[PDB]
């Protein structure tokens, strides 16, 4: 009861589990994602996360 | 056998026990159950529920 | 091709089958030496075929599988390389442990602790071509340590003979000096190249290059018995016979300067490196030179003899001369 | 056990009692023993010894600790951690130490002034340069495609 | 299986040698019994294996998600739109980093297939690795460990700032 | 989280209502049952942290921590025998009961929402150790021990009260998501100087840092094994997630008054270092070591870099299995000869053949061999600190040649060389001793295969 | 705070304490006192010398009894305090919407906060 | 024991501070600390001064 059904159990149970930090969610959709931006032409990784027209600056 | 030993059996009916506690917590915090803008279905296709 | 990357990592995992196998024996097979030899000689056998086939075509390849921690803009897996340096120098080693396990053999003959001191020194082995075999310097940086601490422990093999314990410190103290210029050249590679590669190094050769050149200087004189970092070597001859064979004739005492071949890209430029380079080795080949004479033991006299090759190592990286350095390694 | 008049508070004064109390207790002459003095530092009234001890002690005696260097009675320098064979071997040196010193800066000081003189002299031999003949390998090094056209050519001699 | 349209494989390059040889081959006979020992057997219990797989079917699915409209359309604490727009900025942020992982693969491959000439044929992926590691280093480096969205808002909001000030003073 | 919880509370009368001789197995085997829950515990994934209903959330960086708990509690529990094995035995369940109820308010202190409910759990976790050290602390200065004990710990952690009930009433409620999500950069005035001195310097209390750094070894040399390993391991390694959580607030006066306590956090790990190279009494040099690793852990926290954030729950992690180990070892030693010392039982080599391999593997996973979790930890440290300064790489690798240095000179000196041969009372092994060794070190080398588990929250 | 119908008698529990839902059977805080009032039998068999989970029945069924009983008559004037609490803070938002303005909810592609970074 | 209890507990008692002990204190312990933060206040002078100047080799320099 603490190698036998523990050590070799955890063991199988670290091994594999759901992905995690949505890790290879994030390779499947980022492979989606270049092959998407390089069929639309656009560069990948468009710069300016947020959208430029979307601000509101303080005008000096 | 139960009688014959009870000592050994205690921390998985604890176990059990905090288990349908915790789900009697979640049926208690029960709003919110598609009122969100990510994952947002109607109830389909049998009975009105979507997580217990 | 299929065959070339099958054999060597069946070379590979050829040294992996006695430490499981007397880990999990239970019942004392004596014919366990005669075990590591033979399975030493097929390891052997297996490792010339694919080193024929590079110089028959070319083909140079690298492995690379089993990523973790793939955690920021990095990732690091289980990686290793077969160029010319990585496939040539690999035969010549197992060729020489393996006369050295005969040799182990007959001398360790009258011990019965024999089985403890094999699986030291197949360890010690594996570790050792782990790193020449590596091109993620993580890796790198594992067989370093790995190397050193093997041996630390075939030093201090005999306990009792304060000698032993006591020239095996110094030796490790010289191993962690050799290891903060190593982490000073990894930590220069990571914030400036968003790496630690051969290959993206190699891809995008930088200008500034001082303090990563001076790590690997620190690092080739942690490890390579150089001027002002030397004097670990009667040291390391206070142990046994064939242990100080396999750590000063080809193992242990090559990774300070196979480090310096391994990034001649690195070093192609940087007129001050290379003087840097080839007047250390010349201190030290001088300094061993005039040191060796008038000396009684015979170990402590092949061991200068073996600093001074390393200083005209040294001397051969000076000059953009990488592969005769190599040559010279084997030989 | 352990008597509490086995543990060592407070100094060395005065001269009959404490020595008399100290030649009794850390089983030693009387003159021999010798408090360091406190001069503030803690310390106790704990012996000065001959301080060397560990080079020193030759091996033929047979004592009762032959890697420690006890005797199991001897009072046991307050720096003994600092002393024991693997950590500094106080031997005689068959020399001197600090005309070893001099030869050796000396010797350090030569090699680099050596070096030095080398550094601002170098070697070559009569060579002229290596003739890379497209533009100095041009269009094989870090860019420039085709953005700076250089022309620069050799001459047969 | 993958696509080939997103990870670039350029294509074979394979000679045929010519001995200009008698004694002949070692290597060739040495293949030819390799693919004769290994080669089938490996296959055999492959193909029993895919038989036993494929007698029943699964599926994974690649979980997709939806668009959260804004942050710049969230108020002030008001906290149930700025907890979705911070985890689909995070999701954004971790397939950034795995874009640019994917780029550095890109340049290795370039590395070992060109040889020793490591300046032909990688100077427009190096020139791509470049240009999206730019624009990495411009949006999202200089904000240390506590970024949640609003430290990359500040950020873009300033260097925009900047860039105001830059070609007003330039004008 | 409640459901991880209530079994706690219910194996308390487990060991009042188990009868004599039956008290030890019912408690290892449903320790080990919770050990398995735990193990359930991991679920967490991608952009949110998990919340276990309104009182309790977990991070990825409390989640490790916790595992780590509760597989630590059965390891100590079948530790802390043979020194009380003779003893009573309503008093020997009082000593597990204590234990347990030691273990609840750990996990009530990694599982918390609201940093009031952090800082009640986090005196309720000083508590019981007081007690368990105090009384069974097994040398003349025991007292003097708990007493320095109590009061740095009270007496640093005190103003940390006032600053989050002041954090509650200026700033809404303290959920970690509403201390987040709603955090105002509070500028450079010298009232938020005295409150980020306020709560950090209740953590580096907590840590210790270098100046108060005394507070440790005593509590260490005269006190049991079981008080001893949670000491160190939980309650150090639980003060620095203290400051991972609470550090989230004041960013930006860190990097103006942040400077000297790297400063001192640096120039103690090279003293301590130092300090531990050439003393007696084989147990406070873990002691020493342990202030050593968490200067760099404090070195790590208080630079703020996602590399840094891994490498600390890494060092963290690894540090406290590897110190749990090795005060294991010691405890191992004293019962064989009760000299507690260094220099006097050597030998060790010929007998107790296989326990030469546990020094030895504890001994190289203390030296930071590179595969090991402990390296992990201390190179994405040392990677983030050149970041910060260019020259500190200098002091990192000192610290990493003097700790290679103490760690082999501690292997080298007890376990080689010479039997002193007036010992001649020291039986072989138990298999007790090595069951505990390799309930140690199985599961470092397992999480060296696979580490991205007890990577922290910035993965 | 003070009364809020201090005229109008002490009061233990009021006449609107009953429009207010009651605490209903088994919960937590009042079986919390429950376990206290077992506890307080085991420790009151603790002090004599009498063998303890024993020969003591009538005195744990009579604490716990009581404990629980006093524990559900102050969670109700828990309740009722609370419950007055708030009905008092609603009316006086109420009657004085002038002192407490809302506040114009800029969102965040307008406002302003300056950037500090960490290194 | 009595080389034990000599050098671990006796030696705060005994004890009396004196010039020479302050002074030794007060070189070895607050010396070399403000010498190592005098250096760090320098490096981060002018690594805040370059980068606020933008002449930094940032590139690529993402690993922070
Ligand atoms: C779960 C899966 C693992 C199960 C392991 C079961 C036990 C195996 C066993 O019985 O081994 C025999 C061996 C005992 O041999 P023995 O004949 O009884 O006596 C040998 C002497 O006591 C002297 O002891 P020693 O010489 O065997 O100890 C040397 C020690 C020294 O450690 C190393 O050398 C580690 C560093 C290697 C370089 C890494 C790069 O261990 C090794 O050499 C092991 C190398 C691999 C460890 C890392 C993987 O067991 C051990 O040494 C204890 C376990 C050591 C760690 C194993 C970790 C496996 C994962
Ligand atoms: C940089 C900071 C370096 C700090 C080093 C601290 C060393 C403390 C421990 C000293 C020690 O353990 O000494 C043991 C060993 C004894 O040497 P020795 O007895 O002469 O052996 C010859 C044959 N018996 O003596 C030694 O191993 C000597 C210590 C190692 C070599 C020191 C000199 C080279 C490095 C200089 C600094 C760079």
């Amino acid at each position: 009861f603490g190698f036998s059904i523990v050590l070799v159990l955890g063991s199988t149970f670290v091994a594999y589990l759901p992905d995690y930090r949505m890790q290879e969610w994030a390779r499947r959709e980022a492979e989606r994602l270049v092959k998407y931006r390089e069929a639309h032409g656009l560069p990948l990784m468009e710069s300016n996360c947020f959208d430029p027209s979307k601000i509101q600056l303080p005008e000096d | 056998v139960v009688r014959d030993h009870w000592i050994h059996v205690l921390v998985p009916v604890g176990f059990v026990f905090g288990y349908y506690l915790d789900r009697k917590n979640d049926e208690k915090l029960a709003a919110f159950r598609n009122k969100s803008l990510l994952y947002k279905r109607e109830l389909k296709p049998n009975e009105e529920v979507t997580w217990k | 091709m299929n065959l070339f990357s099958s054999l060597t990592l069946v070379t590979l995992i050829l040294l992996t089958m006695p430490i499981a196998a007397i880990n999990f024996n239970t019942h004392k097979f004596t014919n366990y030496p005669l075990y590591v030899k033979t399975t030493i000689s097929c390891a052997f056998i297996t490792s010339m075929i694919p080193t024929m086939m590079f110089i028959h075509t070319g083909q140079e390849m690298i492995i690379s599988n089993w990523h973790w921690l793939t955690i920021q803009t990095l990732k690091l897996s289980l990686s290793f390389k077969m160029d010319f340096f990585s496939m040539m120098f690999v035969p010549v080693a197992l060729f020489v442990t393996w006369s050295i396990m005969e040799f182990s053999m007959w001398y360790m003959h009258s011990d019965p602790n024999i089985n403890q001191f094999f699986k030291y020194l197949l360890l010690f082995l594996i570790t050792m071509l782990i790193l020449v075999t590596a091109n993620n310097l993580f890796q790198l940086f594992i067989g370093w340590e790995g190397v050193g601490i093997m041996s630390f422990l075939l030093i201090g093999w005999w306990y009792g003979r304060t000698d032993a314990n006591t020239a095996a410190l110094q030796a490790i103290l010289y191993n962690r000096i050799g290891d903060i210029g190593f982490i000073l050249a990894m930590a220069w590679f990571l914030i400036n190249l968003n790496t630690w590669d051969l290959q993206q190094i190699f891809m995008l050769n930088p200008n500034d290059s001082n303090l990563p050149l001076m790590g690997l200087i620190l690092a080739a004189t942690g490890k390579s018995a150089q001027f002002g970092l030397h004097p670990w070597l009667p040291s390391a001859m206070e142990g046994p016979t064939p242990v100080s064979a396999l750590l000063h004739s080809s193992t242990m005492v090559v990774a300070g300067i196979f480090l310096l071949i391994r990034f001649y890209p690195l070093t192609e430029n940087n007129k001050f490196g290379q003087s840097i380079m080839l007047c250390l080795g010349a201190m030290t080949t001088l300094f061993t030179a005039m040191c060796a004479l008038t000396q009684n033991d015979i170990k402590k006299i092949i061991a200068f003899s073996t600093s001074s090759q390393l200083g005209l190592m040294m001397v051969t990286i000076g000059i953009n001369q990488p592969h005769l350095a190599f040559l010279h390694i084997c030989t | 056990s352990h008597i509490t008049k086995d543990m060592l508070p407070g100094p060395y004064p005065k001269t009959p009692e404490e020595r008399a109390a100290a030649a009794k207790k850390y089983n030693m002459r009387v003159e021999d023993y010798e408090p360091y003095p406190d001069d503030g530092m803690g310390y106790g009234d704990y012996p000065k010894l001959p301080d060397r001890s560990q080079q020193e002690r030759d091996p033929w005696y047979d004592w009762d600790h032959p890697d420690l260097r006890l005797n199991w009675g001897e009072p046991m320098h307050w720096d003994l951690d600092m002393y024991i064979r693997n950590r500094v071997d106080t031997s005689p040196t068959p020399v001197n130490w600090n005309l070893m010193c001099k030869h050796l800066f000396g010797f350090v000081a030569f090699m680099l002034f050596m070096f030095w003189v080398g550094e601002t002299y170098p070697t070559y031999q009569p060579v002229g340069p290596k003739q890379y003949p497209y533009n100095n390998l041009y269009l094989e090094r870090g860019g420039d495609p085709n953005k700076e056209p250089e022309p620069v050519v050799h001459y047969e001699i | 299986s993958w696509d080939k349209d997103v990870y670039p494989e350029p294509p074979r390059r394979t000679p045929a040698p010519s001995p200009q040889t008698s004694l002949p081959n070692p290597i060739t006979y040495l293949t030819k019994a390799f693919d004769l020992l290994v080669d089938r057997p490996v296959t055999l219990v492959r193909e029993f294996i895919e038989r036993q797989h494929a007698k029943n079917k699964y599926y994974y699915y690649h979980r997709e998600f939806r668009r959260v409209p804004d942050i710049t359309e969230c108020h002030e604490k008001d906290v149930l739109c700025m907890f979705e727009a911070e985890m689909q900025w995070k999701r954004d942020y971790k397939v950034d980093q795995e874009i640019v992982n994917i780029i550095q693969e890109r340049l290795k491959a370039c590395q070992q297939r060109e040889g020793e000439s490591h300046r032909q044929n990688c100077a427009k992926e190096l020139q791509q690795f470049t240009q999206v590691v730019k624009a990495y280093q411009d949006r999202y480096h200089d904000l240390g460990a506590h970024y949640s969205a609003r430290k990359c808002l500040a950020k873009q909001k300033q260097r925009m700032l900047a860039e105001r000030k830059a070609t007003k003073e330039a004008a | 989280m409640l459901k991880y919880i209530i079994p706690t509370m219910m194996l308390m009368p487990l060991t009042w209502l188990s009868k004599n001789s039956m008290i030890w197995i019912n408690t290892t085997l449903h320790s080990l049952l919770i050990s398995l829950t735990s193990l359930l515990l991991l679920n967490q994934f991608g952009d949110n942290s998990l919340n276990f209903s309104l009182t309790f959330f977990s991070d990825s960086l409390s989640t490790p921590l916790l595992i780590l708990t509760m597989w630590l509690l059965p390891l100590m529990l079948m530790a802390s025998q043979h020194h009380l094995s003779k003893e009573n035995l309503a008093r020997k369940k009082l000593f597990i009961s204590m234990l347990i109820l030691l273990q609840l308010f750990l996990i009530m202190t990694f599982t918390a929402t609201e940093l009031i409910f952090f800082y009640i759990m986090f005196e309720a976790t000083l508590v019981p150790t007081l007690i368990i050290i105090t009384r069974w602390g097994n040398q003349t200065e025991r007292l003097n021990a708990g007493l320095y004990f109590l009061f740095y710990t009270l007496a640093g952690s005190l103003p940390l009260l006032v600053a989050l009930i002041y954090i509650q009433n200026t700033m809404g409620s303290l959920n970690f998501l509403i201390l987040q999500y709603w955090v105002q950069p509070m500028p450079n005035s010298w009232s938020n100087t005295f409150m980020w001195l306020a709560c950090m310097m209740a953590f580096m209390v907590k840590m210790p840092l270098y100046g108060l750094h005394l507070w440790l070894p005593k509590a260490h040399v005269e006190a049991p094994i079981a008080g001893s390993m949670v000491l160190a391991a939980i309650l150090l390694k639980l003060g620095g997630y203290g400051m991972m959580r609470i550090t989230l607030l004041l960013n930006p006066i860190t990097d103006f008054m942040a400077y000297p306590f790297i400063m001192l956090s640096l120039w103690g790990m090279i003293m301590t270092s130092s300090i531990c190279l050439r003393q007696t009494d084989l147990k406070s040099l873990i002691a020493y070591s342990s202030v050593s690793h968490m200067a760099l852990v404090i070195v790590a926290i208080l630079i703020q870099t996602p590399w840094s954030y891994m490498g600390a729950t890494a060092l963290m992690i690894a540090h406290g299995l590897t110190s749990s180990m090795l005060f294991c070892l010691a405890n191992s030693n004293y019962e064989r000869v009760h000299s507690r010392t260094m220099i006097l039982a050597r030998g060790l080599q010929t007998l107790l053949p296989l326990m030469a391999a546990w020094w030895l593997l504890a001994s190289l996973t203390n030296l930071a061999l590179p595969p090991s979790i402990n390296l992990i930890g201390e190179l994405f440290v040392v990677m983030s600190t050149f970041s910060w300064s260019n020259i500190t790489i200098i002091l990192m690798g000192l610290n990493m040649v003097i700790t290679a240095l103490y760690s082999l000179y501690m292997l080298i000196t007890t376990q080689r060389g010479k039997h002193t041969h007036h010992i001649n009372n020291i039986l072989p092994s138990f298999t007790r001793e090595n069951a505990l060794m390799s309930l140690h070190m199985l599961p470092l080398l397992l999480l060296s295969l696979n580490p991205k588990i007890i990577l922290g929250p910035l993965y | 705070m003070t009364g809020r119908q201090a005229r109008a008698p002490l009061q233990f529990l009021p006449d609107e304490a009953r429009s207010l839902p009651p605490p209903k059977l088994t919960d937590p805080r009042l079986a919390y006192i429950g376990f206290l009032g077992y506890c307080s039998g085991l420790i009151d068999n603790a002090i004599r010398r009498r063998p303890v989970l024993s020969a003591g029945l009538h005195r744990q069924f009579l604490y716990i009894t009581s404990f629980v009983f006093v524990g559900y008559y102050l969670l109700k004037r828990q309740d009722y305090m609370y419950a007055v609490r708030d009905h008092d803070m609603f009316s006086y938002i109420k009657s004085h919407p002038e002192d407490f303005p809302e506040k114009d909810k800029k969102t965040y592609r307008e406002v302003f906060e300056e950037f500090h970074p960490v290194r | 024991i009595r080389w034990t209890c000599a050098r671990s507990a006796n030696v705060y008692p005994n004890f009396r501070p004196n010039t020479k002990t302050s002074l030794l204190g007060a070189l070895f312990g607050i010396g070399p600390l403000i010498f190592w933060y005098y250096v760090f206040k320098t490096d981060r002078d002018r690594k805040e001064k370059l980068i606020q100047e933008g002449k930094l080799d940032r590139t690529f320099n993402i690993s922070y």
